[PDB]
């Protein structure tokens, strides 16, 4: 699910940042690590919304190493993938547990035990693809996949889906 | 009281030897007894029923009203009263058949650092270079019955279908 | 018997070694004994 | 299962680790870059049995070293099949 959502970020200047122009240095900063980055809580960041009216509220000096704190309140646009959740995507990489469906950012792998019988790995092909009764699944193949679980880790996610059931598999 | 008494035989059946068995349909054929009356009736020891009534009491099987005979000649009398409680015995075989069957219904290991890992691991330890599931510290490969608990069940039904008889 | 099984020398021996080594007389005794103090002739 | 650790030097890499160690300052360094590599350098049976040897090497007045290789070696006997018996006084002596 591609949403957005405000979120408050803290940030570091080390004291040689501290020229006037400073804030420009602040909206720097949240890009660069925000942008492309994930956090386990709100999935990955994608892009921050709204760049000209962010928020420097007003920043602190901490104890030692005398680094300028800051808490920035912006807005952004980030994906939290779900559980039960059907989501296409297209194969990269293909191992004989399943082959790895690419969901935007994300690498959703399927388990042959969650793959329906009569589909089948092929070792045969290069690249290894499936072929079932009917579809064949290769890399640039898309294939529609429902989320079955997933696992959220600060700075990282990984999960898992099934195309076994109905109105599922290749696209 | 029919039912109950092959209900508890076959309870013997699945949960101890034979020489329980026994006891218990010795007990069935006489009314009731006081914490001798087992010893006359068998050949068994006193020391020895006490591992077996030990046992008893480790289960909900039967039941003990421990009562004195009141009549001042010396210390008076100690009898115990052992009657078997039918609500609790139904209570513990479903119990254990339930949770047998939950057993019943109940991944990946590293040969040489002996870790164990789940499916939220699995897309944890994916590795794009090769393609395999390698260990965290050691980066090591990743390695890995119900028929015959199925069968084994097949026993357990008919149990369940006695369960069932005298329920109703 | 044998008379030097009966009797064990180490424990007279090691006791009173034992105890003027630690100076615990048991603790009911506390330094009672004291390394000699060779600073000076009058110390 | 591995958890052996080693000290190696990331700048040189050259060699395995060739390293002094330096206990005043507490702190391991690399002899060749002199870089510092780790800091804050921290500073029933066979009872009855000694027992009895015990009481019997002490009536004999024999220093502690050879009653304790008599022990130790006791030890290595012990329980075995070839012994099969003597009833503890053969083995004592
Ligand atoms: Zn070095």
């Amino acid at each position: 699910m591609f949403f957005i959502k405000d979120l408050s970020l803290n940030i570091t200047l080390h004291p040689s940042f501290f020229g006037p122009r400073m804030k420009q240095y602040l909206k720097t900063k949240l890009l660069e690590e925000v942008e492309g980055s994930c956090t386990g809580k709100f999935g990955y960041i994608l892009c921050v919304l709204d760049y000209d009216n962010i928020d420097i509220q007003r920043g602190r000096i901490l104890p030692t190493d005398g680094s300028a704190e800051f808490n920035v309140k912006y807005r952004a646009v980030v994906f939290k993938p779900f559980k039960g959740e059907v989501v296409d995507g297209t194969v990269v990489s293909c191992s004989q547990h399943g082959f790895e469906v690419q969901v935007g950012p994300m690498k959703v792998f399927v388990t042959k035990h969650l793959m329906p019988q009569d589909l089948t790995f092929n070792a045969g092909s290069n690249p290894p693809s499936y072929q079932s009764s009917e579809d064949v699944i290769t890399i640039k193949s898309r294939i529609r996949v429902k989320i079955e679980g997933c696992i959220s880790q600060v700075s990282s996610i990984h999960a898992i889906g099934s195309i076994k059931e109905d109105y599922l598999g290749a696209i | 009281d029919d039912i109950v008494k092959n209900l508890l035989k076959f309870v013997v059946r699945g949960f101890y030897g034979g020489s329980f068995v026994l006891v218990l349909d010795a007990i069935l054929f006489h009314s009731v007894l006081a914490e001798d009356d087992l010893k006359q009736l068998l050949s068994i020891n006193k020391t020895e029923l006490g591992p077996l009534i030990a046992r008893l009491r480790s289960d909900r099987l039967i039941s003990i009203h421990k009562q004195r005979e009141y009549p001042p000649n010396s210390k008076s009398v100690e009898r115990v009263y052992y009657y078997v409680k039918y609500p609790h015995a139904i209570d513990a075989i479903k119990w254990k058949v339930h949770q047998v069957v939950q057993r019943l219904k109940d991944g990946y290991m590293c040969p040489i650092c002996l870790t164990k890992y789940t499916q939220l691991e699995a897309v944890q330890l994916l590795n794009f270079d090769r393609t395999e599931f390698l260990c965290s510290l050691c980066d090591e490969p990743l390695v890995e019955k119900q028929d015959k608990l199925n069968r084994l069940m097949d026993q357990i039904q008919p149990i369940i279908d006695s369960l069932k008889k005298i329920d109703d | 018997f044998n008379m030097k099984l009966a009797i064990n020398a180490k424990t007279i021996t090691s006791g009173l070694k034992y105890a003027l080594a630690t100076g615990n007389w048991g603790s009911s005794r506390a330094g009672v004994s004291q390394v000699l103090n060779r600073y000076t002739y009058s110390s | 299962p591995n958890l052996n650790i080693v000290l190696t030097c990331p700048e040189c890499k050259v060699y395995p680790p060739k390293i002094v160690e330096r206990f005043s300052e507490g702190d391991v360094v690399c002899a060749l870059c002199g870089l510092v590599l780790s800091d804050k350098l921290v500073d029933n049976e066979v009872q009855a049995a000694f027992a009895k040897i015990t009481m019997l090497c002490d009536a004999a007045e024999l220093p502690k070293i050879v009653k304790d290789c008599a022990k130790e070696a006791y030890k290595l006997c012990h329980d075995e099949k070839t012994l099969k018996g003597k009833s503890m006084e053969s083995i004592m002596a």
